[PDB]
């Protein structure tokens, strides 16, 4: 086919999601320890007690 | 052996320990109790 020249450039590109803002919970100092522990800990202190 | 989650029967045994030792400090309390009753009359 015949082309006109060009109306418009571009090049290929690359789209993402943009960001991902993540605000940390309130409770997320108990993170690293799973639910388990926190509530074994509760239960291995009480018996120790 | 996810989204597992616990139901009742867990935390009945759950609660079931808390009531257990509870009633344990109960007990011993009644034995010290006892105990000091003897000491009183001598």
């Amino acid at each position: 086919i015949d082309f006109s020249k060009p109306f418009m450039s571009l090049g290929i590109s690359i789209m993402i999601k943009k960001p991902q803002k993540s605000k940390p919970g309130v409770f997320s100092f108990l993170d690293p320890l799973a639910y388990e522990i926190w509530m074994c800990i509760v239960f291995a202190y009480i018996g120790v007690s | 052996d996810n989204s597992y989650s616990y139901g009742w029967s867990f935390y009945f045994g759950a609660l079931s320990f808390i009531i257990a030792e509870m009633v344990g400090v109960l007990a011993v309390h009644m034995f010290i109790d006892r105990h000091k009753q003897l000491r009183a009359t001598a």
